[PDB]
């Protein structure tokens, strides 16, 4: 079990947790049961953005991006209901925690775009 | 003494000056490749190969 003085400094404060190979199962879900996301982690591993259309006004890709904010990114500690709707649909209606992060990324020829990347109110 | 437009005859019988100049010459220019190149960069505009490519 990792302490913060095994973590601090090393970028892993920044990854989301994974689960190994071997999980593969199924959760079941009471309907009669109220539920919690305790803890959603979001990791960004890429970011693109979309080229403003040159004026031929066909489809503007979306192309890669260099981070320039360092290991900075991750939304982290987001929790809220887990609800049981009645067709049997589960919705997660967002509540609180570490749900934006600015993040500057610099596209080919050093054009820097900042970003507030949020789940805010998901 | 020479005259302005003879000026560069003193290196005719002095081979390590020809060769001085000749470097110099040589760094002139090749300062001059250096030089256009980053002005050309730091106005070129890379954003449309279609419309507005490099000899536009
Ligand atoms: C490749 C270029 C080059 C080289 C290697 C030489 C080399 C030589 N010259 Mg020649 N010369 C040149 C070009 C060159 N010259 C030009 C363009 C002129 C007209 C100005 C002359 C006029 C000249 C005279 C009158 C004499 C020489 C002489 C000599 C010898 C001794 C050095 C000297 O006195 O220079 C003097 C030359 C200069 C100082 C060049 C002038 C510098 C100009 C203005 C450019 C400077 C660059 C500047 C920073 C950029 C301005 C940017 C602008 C947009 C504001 C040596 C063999 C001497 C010699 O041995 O006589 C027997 C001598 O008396 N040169
Ligand atoms: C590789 C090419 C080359 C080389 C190494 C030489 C070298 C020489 N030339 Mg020749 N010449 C050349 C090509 C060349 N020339 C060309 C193309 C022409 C026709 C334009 C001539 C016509 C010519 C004449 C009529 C004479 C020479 C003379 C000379 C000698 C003295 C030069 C001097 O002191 O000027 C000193 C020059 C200055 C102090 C200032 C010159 C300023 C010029 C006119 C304007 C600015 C030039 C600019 C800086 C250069 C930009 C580079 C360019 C290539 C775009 C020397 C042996 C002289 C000679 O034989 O002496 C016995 C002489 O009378 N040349
Ligand atoms: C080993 C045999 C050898 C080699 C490899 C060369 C090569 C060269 N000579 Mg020639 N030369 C030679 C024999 C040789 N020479 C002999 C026996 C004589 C009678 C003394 C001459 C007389 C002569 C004259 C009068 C001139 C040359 C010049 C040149 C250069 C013209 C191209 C240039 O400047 O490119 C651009 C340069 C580069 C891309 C950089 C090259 C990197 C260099 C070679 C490394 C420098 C370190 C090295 C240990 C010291 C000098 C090496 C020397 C053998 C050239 C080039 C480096 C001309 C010159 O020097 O122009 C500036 C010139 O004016 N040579
Ligand atoms: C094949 C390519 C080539 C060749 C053969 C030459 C040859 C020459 N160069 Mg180099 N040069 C080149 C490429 C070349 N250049 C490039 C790509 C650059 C970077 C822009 C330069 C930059 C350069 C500089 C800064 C200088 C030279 C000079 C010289 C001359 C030195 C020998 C001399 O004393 O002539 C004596 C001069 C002549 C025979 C007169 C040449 C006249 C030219 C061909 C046209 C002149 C145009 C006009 C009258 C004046 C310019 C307009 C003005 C508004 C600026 C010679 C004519 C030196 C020189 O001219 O010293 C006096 C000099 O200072 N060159
Ligand atoms: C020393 C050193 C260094 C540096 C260097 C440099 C920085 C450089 C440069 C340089 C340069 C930066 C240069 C340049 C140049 C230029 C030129 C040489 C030009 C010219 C021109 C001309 C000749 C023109 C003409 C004309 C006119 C004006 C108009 C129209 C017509 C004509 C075109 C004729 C280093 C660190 C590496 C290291 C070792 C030492
Ligand atoms: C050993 C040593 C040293 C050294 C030094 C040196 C070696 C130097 C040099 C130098 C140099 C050698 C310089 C220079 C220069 C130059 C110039 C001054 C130029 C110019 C130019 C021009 C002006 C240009 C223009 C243009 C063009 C041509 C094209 C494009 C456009 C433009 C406009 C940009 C010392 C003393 C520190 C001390 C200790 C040691």
């Amino acid at each position: 079990t990792l302490t913060y003085d095994d973590i601090v400094g090393t970028g892993l404060a920044n990854k989301c947790p994974t689960l190994d190979d071997t999980a593969r199962g199924a959760y079941p879900i009471d309907s009669s049961q109220t539920y919690r996301i305790a803890r959603l982690c979001l990791q960004p591993t890429t970011f693109l953005v979309k080229e403003e259309p040159k004026n031929k006004r066909q489809e503007a890709e979306f192309v890669p991006t260099k981070l320039v904010t360092r290991e900075t990114t991750s939304l982290d500690q987001i929790q809220g209901e887990l609800k049981v709707n009645s067709d049997g649909s589960l919705t997660f209606v967002e509540e609180d925690g570490i749900d934006f992060q600015p993040v500057t990324v610099q596209m080919a020829g050093g054009e820097r775009i900042p970003l507030l990347f949020t789940v805010k109110n998901l | 003494g020479l005259p302005w437009y003879r000026v560069h005859t003193v290196l005719i019988n002095d081979p390590g000056r020809l060769i001085a100049a000749h470097l110099m010459h040589t760094a002139l220019v090749a300062g001059w490749a250096g030089s256009m190149a980053l002005y050309e960069l730091a106005t070129f505009d890379p954003s449309d190969p279609v419309l507005n490519p490099m000899w536009r």
